[PDB]
């Protein structure tokens, strides 16, 4: 079957000049020393599988990757919708699931959870119809909404999916829409060629915006309405491991870090106990 | 039209499911792709590269490179311990931060054999032999060498050849392990003991260092996804 | 259309069907089946075939 | 065997107590294909006059030393004329080979990593800063590592155990590697082919990969014996070829 | 056809040697002594099956193994989510249906029925949206949340389901997910090798806990909600079957008990009556 | 796209339906099956297994191991009954919580016909003789052994072989009856009484024990599951 | 993928169709019509095979 | 019926789905189309044509 | 009635199935794989076809 692991064949004892476990990690190479080199092993028939750690099963699960509110008042029309430069840098549990690996080509399904509740204070509703949502992707250089009720919540050409709430999440589908051929996690270099400007992975995330507001007025009180977004990269094709972080991320747009220990202590070098 | 019936489990959100979905942009063309060297077509090619592990790490070892060392000296010897510490790969303060042990973290369940390869990097002229010794869980661990030398363990001469793998079985009644180990999946120990000595001629350095490696070997198999216990946030980063 | 793949069973009707739907292809599901797998890019990225019980030095 | 000879152009290198010979992830440079290639105008290939062995500065192994690194490209700027094809062509690509030597004694003792690491995105030591080009790499000597954490506004973050990257320094054995123990080697080399995500990058604004040598044992050695052990690097272009010929800029 | 009962076939008179009613117990077996051996039968062809009594029909019925209560409110913050180390020991009617073998291996649905209610007082809500909670499934030894609006919510490899309120219940299936080859329902040992610490079965369950919570704040009220999670193994089988059990439980992690009576009482041994 | 039409029954949670549902955790690679011993295909292999019955539970008995015995004596005999019961094997003081009467607590409908096995456990010179009727529920409950002889009965001799299994038949105008029964679905009655009697040797104990046994034939079935009256419990565990 | 079997009806179109959409062995329906039994290993688990007729000892 | 199971996706209106929807008028009888010059197939058919391009643009 | 036609991938399991369900032309989803072409109409409409390589006056 398929991926199955290997299986210990069955060893007796030897004197032989043949010596496997003497080796050099000089040449920079990884021993391929099973058991029964080093001892007597006996037939078994190992019917253990790594499917469950290949790349697309390990990848394959949706993450959050921002949290963005927005309000339904009057006053302040920046409250009045969310934005959101698409990052996957902003929570941690992705970004560092995805910085093993340098390179990265993937497909992705977004889900869209938006979890509303009402705003107190006078005046309150009592009786409000449902609310519904448009999640507006503008690609790099389109117009971007100063506010709700805008112009630019038509969407002749930007997709946008409009959602009533009490049903099933908004999901879609999305190709590799990168530039080159390969999300690159990590950039060494810069943005201007006289080795000036942004050093870091920021000047190669052009991948555009994401606009969430409420399609509807109310005409009486508030509610807040809180937009998670989630990232599940399938078809996923991944390229020169890394090792993974130590340190823990500070900023959403560099690899800035404090130096930390490389482990946690313990109380002997020989520390059998307990 | 077509009578249907909704079952339960509709209209939820499971997170790793396997469903199709529209595509938001149509008919799109993807740039092609080329042959950039590395592909990871699985995890266990990660696990299986060998890294440093750092067994010194008493503090105050642990802010600089001196965790990675271990001390041996001259005079006279064998009363004396190398090293010593559980096996346990993913839950351990000595290597479940290396790279066997961080890939291991993301996963609950882990089983297979594992291989500990010994570099000496001492001088030239300097001999010695040790005793690299793994002893399975039923009983105390061991406090010298007459009880260390009945588990499984190898001799090792220094040479021309100047490293050695230890390779630690699978012995145990479960198929697997957890990750996250406790008084029931408990593995064991590994320890080293000298053999002779370190006999060093006149005019050469009379202590030591040697450095550590682990790594998987081709029937390692990890199961049942979770989220690494390593790292944290607070607010969104900005 | 009906590409009928076998199922995820542990070795000692199994069959699925499958559709697709839509016009593109990323709107199709995971490919949770490929089990390939090549580690000797990094365990033995030599120029020379190392053998295990020869000497390398 | 222990014996080998690397001739590229009109330069040859010979060693006698080699490990062997790493190659990249397993592939061997070489020139961008028909199949692949995204530039409209010819490319140019210079065989001996830019694929040959380009000796860098020597650096001093100290017994309280703890590590360096080069960045390249950028470190064979003024090497020759692979550095005068650079300034021309907006496109270039290339693979390398890394030759490091470090011959001491039969009574001496060390290690070193010779990792090549690709991408080598490095961290400031101001934290809610950035670093600058001038503090990343020099003309042609080495930017080194500190033992204890760096305290500049604009430097990077030089702490060996970090590896200025954030990730733990025993697990850079991923990349490409090979060890200068003193015990049984002289000379590490490493053959890296083009790795990128786009088929041919400017090479001014992208450093293509960081080459490191850390030591992790440590250099020990008796009074009678020398206190001068040196490292030196020979780096050699492999199937370079260039694009978009221009005015030189700079200069 | 299949799994049918036998017939009697007919018998009439006999003056045999080969008595099959006289046997001896003592051999540990049970007799298969049908009725045509003691009296005359006739006939009949039994239509009656045994398809109801299979394993797979007795145990593929789903029944509650938890009730877990948690808040929308402020303050308290192990209120605003639950917990559940994962158990069959907590409900008595599955408890007690599993206890009838020791070793089980099955798969399982798990279907979640979550149920609110308005928590009283002054400031209430009078306009509220539909609310939707999120039930993450946290495998040994991962992060666990300290409270709502925490970083572990994220759950890029946990499997989580969000559910809104008003459809149907969650359900998804679960794989024989032991690190041994069955579930040990009976483990007659300890933890440790020198014979100390937790005698029984509470030493092998190691499932995961299980973390519920509402992902949205609301602003205004507090509204309580009830996790039911109820459980059907499927695909079961099942080894050495064990006595049902007499005395009550009073422990989830024990078979402690205090003695009770073999039955219930009657008036005299020969109570034919009435 | 399709157009459907949702019947009544969409959106339920019925606790008994059959339906597919999505993995939490898909590709999980299970351990393998290993041949362990006793494998139970079927709840009726366990009701065919015989278990000893308390037929003496009038307290003060139930509370010690006197409710299995039965007691047989000496001189003279024969105007005494040994014991008696009715046949309702899922709801009885007697043999409710037998191993039949345990798996009918599960079910409603129960059919077939009942074994029961009685072993004497007295001296190895000890004679005796007694009758094991069974009687169809038309009429009223014999008094003497001149109303028990007339139905369905077995006399058995003590010997060498030391059991004899009285098998009741099923006898009913139904295909089921009920197993909380009632004056519709009763059964009858089960009694014993002295053919000869007991007649031991000098120098031997008088009087001896007679147990009973209980279990199904390969005719018995059940049908309609249902939860046990038997277990009951206030507030959850801890 | 049409998997048609048989219904459960009583002994004195009776056939119904089954599709397995998932991947996952562990996602498909409960196997509630496989009917065997073997009581001899509880009822008889003698090391010599017991006749009825024959006396036991 | 036929027991089915509603994704993730449902009831959305993204504004670029293909889907098929029931008619407005159903039966309808459609003018016949009529070769006009001058058909568009794509639109870099327009985008390959020279225009004149203002390069002298310094205001005014 | 199974249409069975490829999907949207790009060159270095592609099919998919649609069924019409309504009895009118303009129920139908997008021709969205029509991609047929002919500039030749406004980038060279002349009487006298022009040669690259050959002058024009
Ligand atoms: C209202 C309709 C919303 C449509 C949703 C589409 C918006 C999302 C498009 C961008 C997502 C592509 C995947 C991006 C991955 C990261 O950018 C890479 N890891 C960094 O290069
Ligand atoms: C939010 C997503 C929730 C996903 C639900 C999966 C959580 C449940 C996994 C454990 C259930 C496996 C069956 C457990 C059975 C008992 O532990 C055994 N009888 C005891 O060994
Ligand atoms: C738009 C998708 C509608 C569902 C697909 C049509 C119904 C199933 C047809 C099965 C045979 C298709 C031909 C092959 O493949
Ligand atoms: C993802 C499941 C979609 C439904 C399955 C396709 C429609 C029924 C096709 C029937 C013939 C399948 C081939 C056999 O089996
Ligand atoms: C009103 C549309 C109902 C769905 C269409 C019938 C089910 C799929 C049948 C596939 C074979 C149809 C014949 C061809 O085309």
């Amino acid at each position: 079957a398929v991926a199955r692991v290997a299986d210990t064949m069955p060893t007796g004892p030897r004197n032989t000049e043949s010596v496997p476990a003497l080796t050099a990690v000089e040449t920079g190479h990884t021993s391929q020393v099973v058991p029964g080199d080093t001892m007597q092993t006996r037939h078994v028939k190992n019917y253990h599988s790594r499917t469950e750690s290949s790349i697309e099963n390990f990848l394959c699960r949706a993450a959050c990757v921002y949290i963005a509110t927005y309000k339904s008042a009057g006053g302040t029309p920046t409250e009045r919708y969310a934005s959101w430069r698409i990052n996957t840098r902003q929570m941690v549990q992705l970004r560092r699931k995805f910085e093993l690996f340098t390179y990265l080509r993937f497909d992705m399904e977004i889900t869209f959870v938006i979890t509303s509740t009402q705003d107190p204070g006078t005046q309150l509703a009592q009786d409000m119809p449902v609310l519904t949502h448009q999640i507006m992707y503008i690609p790099p250089g389109g117009p971007v909404p100063n506010s709700a009720t805008d112009f630019a919540w038509q969407s002749s050409t930007n997709p946008s999916i409009f959602w009533t709430e009490g049903c099933a999440p908004a999901r879609m589908s999305v190709p590799f829409i990168s530039i080159g051929n390969a999300y690159s996690n990590f950039y060494d270099g810069w943005s201007h060629f006289t080795q000036e400007g942004v050093y870091g992975f920021n000047s190669l995330n052009n991948m555009g915006h994401i606009y969430v507001r409420h399609v509807n007025e109310q005409s009486l009180g508030v509610s807040t309405s809180t937009l998670r977004v989630y990232f599940k990269p399938k078809h996923v094709r991944a390229w020169v491991p890394r090792p993974p972080r130590l340190s823990p991320y500070v900023k959403s747009s560099n690899v800035n870090f404090k130096p930390t220990a490389v482990t946690t202590e313990r109380k002997d070098i020989n520390d059998v106990g307990t | 039209g077509l009578p249907t019936m909704l079952t339960p489990g509709s209209n939820q959100f499971l997170t790793s499911d396997d469903f199709q979905s529209p595509s938001a942009m149509p008919q799109f063309d993807v740039t092609p792709e080329m042959k950039i060297p590395g592909e990871v077509h699985n995890l266990m090619e990660i696990a299986e590269v060998d890294s440093v592990v750092p067994v010194n790490n008493t503090k105050e070892n642990i802010n600089s490179m001196e965790a990675y060392r271990i001390p041996v000296t001259g005079g006279d010897q064998l009363h004396t311990q190398v090293f010593g510490f559980q096996m346990q790969p993913g839950l351990n303060s000595v290597f479940k931060r290396t790279l066997l042990g961080e890939i291991l973290n993301y996963y609950a369940h882990w089983s297979g054999s594992v291989k500990l390869t010994f570099v000496f990097c001492g001088s030239a002229m300097a001999t010695g032999k040790f005793l690299l010794a793994y002893s399975p869980p039923g009983a105390s661990p061991p406090q010298n060498r007459k009880q260390a030398m009945l588990g499984t363990h190898v001799i090792w001469d220094v040479g021309l050849q100047s490293s050695c793998v230890l390779c630690i079985p699978w012995i145990s009644q479960t198929h697997y392990r957890l990750v996250q180990q406790d008084e029931y999946t408990s593995a064991g120990y590994v320890t080293c003991w000298y053999q002779t000595g370190l006999i060093v001629p006149p005019g050469a350095p009379p202590s030591c260092t040697i450095l550590c490696f682990a790594s998987a070997c081709n029937d390692f198999s990890v199961r049942m996804l979770r989220d690494t216990p390593f790292i944290e946030q607070t607010q969104l980063l900005q | 259309g009906a590409q009928v793949s076998t199922q995820k069973t542990g070795a000692h009707t199994i069959h699925y069907t499958n559709i697709n739907y839509y016009k593109d292809a990323a709107s199709n599901s995971a490919n949770r089946q490929d089990f390939t797998q090549d580690p000797s890019k990094f365990t033995e990225p030599m120029k020379d075939v190392m053998i295990k019980s020869l000497p390398a030095l | 065997d222990r014996v080998r000879s690397i001739t590229l152009g009109n330069s040859t290198i010979t060693t006698q107590e080699c490990a062997n010979v790493v190659v990249g992830y397993g592939v061997w440079p070489s020139y961008l294909q028909d199949n692949e290639a995204t530039a409209e105008d010819q490319p140019t290939q210079p065989d001996v006059a830019t694929c040959r062995f380009y000796t860098l500065d020597s650096i001093q192994w100290q017994k309280e030393s703890d590590g360096w690194w080069w960045k390249f490209p950028e470190a064979l700027k003024n090497m020759g004329l692979f550095g005068q094809n650079m300034e021309y062509h907006y496109l270039g690509r290339s693979g390398y080979t890394i030759h490091v030597q470090c011959n001491a004694s039969k009574f001496h003792q060390g290690c070193l990593l010779v990792v090549c690491v690709p991408e080598a995105e490095m961290g400031c030591s101001d934290v809610e800063r950035e670093v600058v080009a001038a503090s990343l790499s020099s003309e042609d000597t080495a930017k080194s590592f500190s033992r204890t954490e760096s305290n500049g506004q604009h430097t990077v973050q030089t702490v060996v155990y970090n590896a200025g990257m954030g990730v733990g320094v025993g697990n850079l054995t991923i990349f490409p590697h090979q060890w200068i123990n003193l015990r049984t080697n002289n000379s590490a080399t490493i053959v890296m082919p083009y790795i990128n995500s786009v088929p041919m990058d400017n090479m001014f604004r992208h450093y293509n990969f960081t080459l490191m040598i850390i030591p992790f044992a440590k250099l020990e050695y008796t009074e009678q014996a020398s206190n001068y052990v040196p490292i030196t690097v020979t780096v050699a272009p492999m199937c370079a070829e260039y694009n978009g010929l221009r005015l030189a800029s700079h200069q």
